[PDB]
């Protein structure tokens, strides 16, 4: 992107410069918490900070700062080229957009599959997943990780 | 007795060009190091606090922090095996069993030759083909207690 | 604000946090990990209160009174059975890890984890499983490290980073298994390290000098007293059991020192403690020793002072006010000389007709933290004042509390402030012959000799102000850092200009008086700061009197055939062969000291006298402000042959035995009296503490806790039968527990802070009007002067520049917190501390010498060949040699002089 000219100094010729690195983490599970994140960032102990101030007043170094996960801001390229009517009109729900779901651990098919919000989890597991395995019965489910 | 390489040292600058602050530049100056020397060692953490300016005490708090920064030695090669709840459901302990077995030792230990050490881990984010263990660059998925052996020939 | 606690109403400030509003009003709030002095950061979770939307609302939700802000209307609750129950259970949750150490344990009822372990009401234990452990560390001489009792409120790393802005101690580790203090066995490096016993709730960070010979808290005789060991005048509490001096904590002075000490007035108190001491009148007969009591020595000495022709005293800047002044009436004023040196005594009244002539505001040691722009002019002032460099840290953290007061950000948070405020800081200027330990934080550092450092401050107040006088001969680039600076300077809100008499130059305090006049005259808040040199320095100075050179020439010339020299071991001031001669020709030399020096061998007659310790008085310190220091034990309650009075006392009896050959020894307020009605430039001492008759409703104030212990078994091995409690007819405390120390007392002077639920060093908050503000009824201590209505005139005496002559070595100061002082010396835990006895050098004096580092070298001062390893000051400027200053046969009066035949040994 930097060579085609999508990145650094001067983009499309608009003025706009902009520069992206990666930071390659250190292996810590509290450093993707965004307040953690920011010190991590700053090459400190991952502590996360109170709130407020949130870090769109003062985040990085002190500056203005947006932490956005890799979804999100995957969602909003196809929301900025194809519009808003489209965006909401994906699905009938409150949560407009589509979402990554899938279910993992000892199912037919564990995998990962793009779905608008409002599906049921039954479709996840049995119409995409599979169900359950041979001689597994189903005893419980977690919908959004370890955390939940 | 450490002295920072060259190479070492021409990394952590660039590194620091990055930043708005050299502070920031730290974990990827342990990483550096790590990845010269495969551990930090202690005159390391003086090393890099004299490049970046920061003191020691804020250098030798973020490699004790992170869990991939490593301050005691290694061996040359460095399994690390997943137990997190999604490899625990598809059964890691067969696979850690295998380890041990194989190794002769416990995790978080090195064997007598230098050559594997045995580390837990968290989750690799490889659930859906778990279990997962991690080797020093390669990520292996769908492990069987049978294939361990196989797979831990092919690192010299 | 409003708010409303528990349904009762009150009112607080709204810029301040609940649980510092809510201790201020009397209430409890158990808290671990917030500080007055370092702000509010949410980690221990012990401060739970439950918060309420609306007068009518039932359910609440817990918010922690640290981190949410005591705004107008608020309704919280502390009582609260979910409240009492997280913070129980944050206080169990504390306690699984804890070893069951508190009998081996030097916090052990000092401990603020154990009061708030008894004021949760948690006491049954439930948890079954194993405890964490952590090796120590060796921190030095002076801390102690005991990691397994640590409860991770990063109270050391916040106060020792933050504030203190030391380097190595961090936090290490993870999980569970953090870790706090260096990251290698060494010393600590900080001057403000000795403050992490106090700042630790727990037994982690322990004195190791009190724990040698470790006493609990309830069993000590405290008192209110006077650090001794610089001039800033930092107010203590020493404490003692048994007769020696066991511990000095912090006493709180809102206006001074309020929660820090330095390590050389936490550490250095061990002189007090020495076995050499004099602790009865000795005289001198050919070659024998006779021990007198008070009584035949103050006859023997009436009849050798009034066989003698004309006697002549010589005092101190390490005794009182009232004992320099007693020796003058002993002596008469025009007999009386200062125990300084000319030049001293030149900088010391130079220093004093700036502060009390200059027209220019002086600040106090808390005042100095809102200043906003700093420019030191030849004062190391870490390790002479340390305590203002402690201020001067904090009011260079200034601009990031006010960028961050600018985004609306409380004044407690102080992880924001520190967050915002990044690296921004308030310009710090700091000149010395080397560097300093300001240098980390200083906008710019001049190492250069003091004449250049005195060119640099002219040439700053020329370009503030064309008035000045202008100076010739600036390069480029150093003009160029002189408009930094003045550019700098006259933007600041608040210049604060520090000086001194430890650089050892009269045109360096002429540059800063100049300096602070310029930026006086363009209207700005400027303050002026002089550090002098010993504790009572600017109380000789205002006292005044003559040079030691004019004593030793009146003992040298026979005009003087007897010598009173008042607790000055007279070698710091002139050179030893000198006053040796001099004080063996006089045929009566008597000296009233406290410590044994090395003059009272030549003496006849030898005055047991008082350390702090053992005597009252008042010292001034370096802003002018009068103090009071009280005795803190009896000496002669154990040893009943022990005869050790204060100074002024045997001073006063030795003049009552001249005129009248009767001995009256005096009361301490007779003194107060005389020195206000002969002195009226000391008129303001008579106000900085009340009388002896001062009583809390008929009581005294008592020196040692209600629980205080083996009253009836202290003295038995000496005797069965219990003696007289010792009675203190000096002051308005009583050497017994039959006293007042409640926090409500209507009094300033506080000897120790108790509370009950409060054993901690945080009773303190119950003994202020508001937690870390001033003392509830004023703190103690009379500033002697106002600042005046019209100020100086401009110096125009600047000097040339500094030019190395071959033959001879500018020797250019060093000072030392450990070392440099007279007593702190002699305190045997120091001597690990005090460096080796080295001398600097410049890389090209050293290759045009040829000599290496760590050869040794010998130079003769004075006809006194001594020889000394060598460093490589690379900041030090060439044609000077360095010299540190006050160390074992380096008198401070070295500093500025002139060395010859400096050659390899
Ligand atoms: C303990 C903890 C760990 C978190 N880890 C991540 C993470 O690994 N990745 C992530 O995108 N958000 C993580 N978050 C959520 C972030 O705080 C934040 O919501 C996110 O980074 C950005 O918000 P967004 O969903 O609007 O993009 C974590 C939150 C917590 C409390
Ligand atoms: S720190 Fe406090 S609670 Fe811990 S062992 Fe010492 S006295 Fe007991
Ligand atoms: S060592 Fe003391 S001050 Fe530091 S975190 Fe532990 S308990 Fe708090
Ligand atoms: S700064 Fe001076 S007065 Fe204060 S504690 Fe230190 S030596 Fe004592
Ligand atoms: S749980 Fe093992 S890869 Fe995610
Ligand atoms: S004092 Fe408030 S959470 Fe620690
Ligand atoms: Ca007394």
């Amino acid at each position: 992107a930097t060579e085609a000219g999508l990145l650094g100094k001067n983009i499309m010729g608009t003025g706009f410069d902009f520069e992206l690195f990666v930071h390659t983490g250190a292996g810590r599970y509290i450093c993707g918490e965004e307040t953690a994140l920011i010190n991590s960032l700053e090459g400190r102990r991952a502590n996360p900070r109170s709130k407020p101030p949130f870090p769109a007043t003062s985040g990085a170094w002190g500056k203005p700062t947006c932490v956005n996960n890799v979804e999100t801001l995957c969602n909003v390229p196809a929301i900025l080229a194809n519009g808003v009517e489209w965006y909401q009109n994906i699905s009938k729900s409150k949560d407009a957009g589509t979402k990554l779901m899938g279910f993992s651990g000892r199912v037919k098919n564990p995998g990962l599959w793009e779905l608008p919000f409002g599906t049921t989890a039954r479709e996840i597991l049995e119409d995409y997943a599979g169900g359950m395995r041979d001689g597994l019965k189903f005893k419980a489910w977690q919908p959004g990780g370890a955390g939940t | 007795a450490f002295e920072l390489s060259a190479a070492e040292r021409e990394a952590i600058e660039h590194e620091m060009h990055h930043y708005e602050d050299p502070r920031a530049a730290s974990i990827e100056a342990l990483k550096i190091v790590q990845k010269q020397r495969g551990w930090v060692p202690d005159g390391a953490i003086h090393a890099i606090a004299d490049v970046l300016g920061i003191p020691a005490s804020d250098v030798e708090g973020v490699a004790t922090f992170y869990s991939q920064i490593f301050r005691q030695p290694v061996g040359r090669h460095v399994i690390r095996y997943c137990d997190s709840v999604v490899c625990h459901i598809n059964g890691y302990q067969g696979i850690q069993a295998a380890l041990e077995k194989k190794l002769n030792i416990k995790p978080g230990q090195t064997t007598f030759d230098g050559r594997f050490t045995l580390l837990p881990t968290c989750c690799l984010g490889n659930c859906d083909k778990g279990p997962n263990m991690m080797i020093d660059e390669d990520t292996h998925a769908h492990l069987t207690p049978e294939a361990i052996p196989e797979l831990l020939e092919r690192y010299k | 604000a409003t708010i409303h606690v528990d349904g009762k109403e009150y009112e607080v400030n709204g810029a301040d946090n609940l649980l510092e509003a809510c201790l201020s009003l009397g209430l409890d709030i158990p808290y671990f990990c917030w500080h007055p002095a370092l702000g509010s950061v949410g980690a221990c979770r012990q401060c739970a209160v439950k918060q309420y939307q609306n007068a009518e609302d039932t359910r609440g939700r817990l918010v922690m009174s640290c981190m949410t802000p005591a705004s107008d209307g608020t309704f919280i609750s502390i009582d609260d059975e979910e409240a009492k129950q997280f913070r129980e259970s944050v206080v169990e949750w504390l306690m699984t890890n804890h070893p069951h150490d508190c009998p081996v344990c030097e916090e052990g009822g000092n401990c603020h984890l154990q009061d708030m372990t008894v004021m949760t009401g948690h006491s049954f234990r439930r948890y079954r499983f194993t405890k964490r452990t952590h090796r120590n560390q060796d921190l030095g001489p002076f801390i102690s490290h005991e990691m397994n009792r640590c409860i991770a409120c990063y109270r050391c790393v916040r106060y020792y980073k933050d504030y203190a802005g030391g380097t190595d101690l961090g936090v290490y580790g993870a999980h569970d298994n953090v870790y706090f203090g260096r990251p290698e066995d060494g010393t600590l490096e900080s001057e403000f390290s000795g403050n992490l016993v106090e700042i630790c709730p727990t037994g982690v960070f322990t004195d190791k000098t009190h724990s040698e010979r470790y006493n609990r808290k309830w069993d000590m005789q405290f008192a209110p007293s006077i650090c001794q060991q610089c001039s800033i005048g930092c107010n203590i509490s020493p404490g003692e059991r048994y007769g020696e001096l066991r511990r000095i904590e912090n006493r709180y002075n809102g206006t001074v020192n309020h929660y820090f000490l330095c390590d050389r007035g936490r550490f250095g108190y061990g002189y007090v403690n020495l076995k050499d001491r004099p602790r009865q009148p000795v005289q001198r007969r050919g070659d024998d020793f006779i021990t007198l009591n008070a009584e035949q020595a103050m006859q023997g000495a009436a009849d050798i002072l009034r066989q003698s022709k004309k006697v002549i005293g010589i005092g101190s800047p390490r005794a009182s006010v009232e004992s320099n002044f007693a020796l003058r009436e002993l002596v008469g004023e025009e007999n009386f000389y200062t125990g300084i040196a000319h030049g001293e005594q030149e900088r010391l009244q130079l220093a004093l007709k700036v502060l009390r002539e200059g027209g220019i505001y002086t600040p106090a040691l808390r005042e100095i933290e809102s200043y906003d722009a700093v420019l030191v002019l030849g004062e190391d002032v870490t390790q002479t004042g340390a305590r203002v460099a402690l201020a001067v840290r904090q009011a260079v953290k200034g601009k990031a509390r006010e960028m961050a007061a600018a985004q609306k950000v409380a004044d407690w948070q102080i992880a924001a402030i520190l967050n915002i405020g990044q690296r921004a800081k308030h310009p710090l200027f700091v000149t010395n012959v080397d560097d300093t330990r300001l240098d980390d934080i200083a906008a710019w550092t001049y190492r250069a000799p003091v004449e250049d450092q005195a060119r640099l401050g002219f040439a700053i107040a020329h370009a503030l102000d064309n008035s000045a006088p202008a100076v010739d001969g600036i390069e480029p680039e150093l003009q160029s850092k002189i408009d930094v600076i003045v550019q700098a300077l006259a933007g600041a809100k608040k210049p604060l200009i520090i000086s001194g008499t430890n650089a050892g130059s009269l045109e360096v305090i002429q540059a800063a008086a100049n300096v602070a006049k310029a930026l006086k005259g363009r209207g700005a808040d400027v303050g002026i700061t002089m550090i002098a040199r010993s504790v009572n320095s600017m109380g000789l100075g205002i006292m005044g009197g003559g040079s030691l050179e004019e004593a030793l020439t009146e003992l040298e010339t026979g005009r003087a055939d007897a010598v009173v020299v008042l607790e000055n071991d007279l070698h710091r001031h002139a050179s030893a062969t000198r006053v040796n001669a001099a004080l063996a020709k006089a045929p009566l030399v008597m000296v009233v000291d406290h410590q044994r020096t090395a003059i009272m061998e030549n003496a006849h007659l030898v005055l047991s006298a008082a350390s702090f310790a053992e005597s009252d008085g008042t010292v001034i310190n370096n802003e002018g402000r009068a103090q009071r220091f009280f005795q803190v034990y009896d000496p002669a309650y154990y040893d009943s042959k022990t005869v050790m009075l204060e100074s002024w006392r045997w001073l006063h009896s030795l003049h009552s035995t001249l005129l009248s050959r009767e001995v009256d020894w005096t009361q301490l307020d007779h003194v107060i009296d005389a020195v206000v009605a002969k002195i009226p430039e000391l008129a303001g001492i008579k106000d900085a503490a009340p009388d002896a008759t001062f009583r809390i409703r008929g009581q005294k104030l008592a020196r040692e806790p209600h629980r205080y212990s083996g009253r009836t078994a202290m003295r038995a091995n000496i005797s069965v039968h219990e003696p007289r409690q010792p009675q203190d007819i000096d002051t308005m405390f009583t050497f017994s527990m039959e006293g007042n120390n409640q926090p409500t007392a209507h009094r300033s002077q506080v000897p120790f802070a108790w509370a009950p639920g409060w054993n901690s060093p945080q009773a303190w908050n119950k003994f202020q009007d508001e937690v870390g503000g001033k003392l509830r009824f004023g703190d103690p201590g009379v500033r002697l002067f106002e600042t005046s209505e019209n100020g100086l005139d401009y110096f125009t005496s600047v000097p040339a520049r500094f030019q190395p002559q071959d033959g001879k070595w500018r020797i250019a100061p060093y000072y030392h917190l450990f070392g440099s002082d007279e007593l702190s010396q002699r305190a045997p835990v120091f001597q690990s501390r005090m460096p080796q006895p080295y001398i600097k050098l410049n890389p090209a004096d050293a290759a045009k010498l040829g000599v290496n580092a760590g050869t040794r070298v010998s130079f003769s001062y004075d006809g006194n060949t001594v020889t000394l390893p060598v460093e490589i000051a690379e900041g030090l400027t060439a044609g000077q040699v360095g010299l540190p200053m006050g160390m074992s046969g380096i008198a401070p009066v070295l500093a500025g002089a002139h060395l010859e035949d400096l050659k390899e040994a």
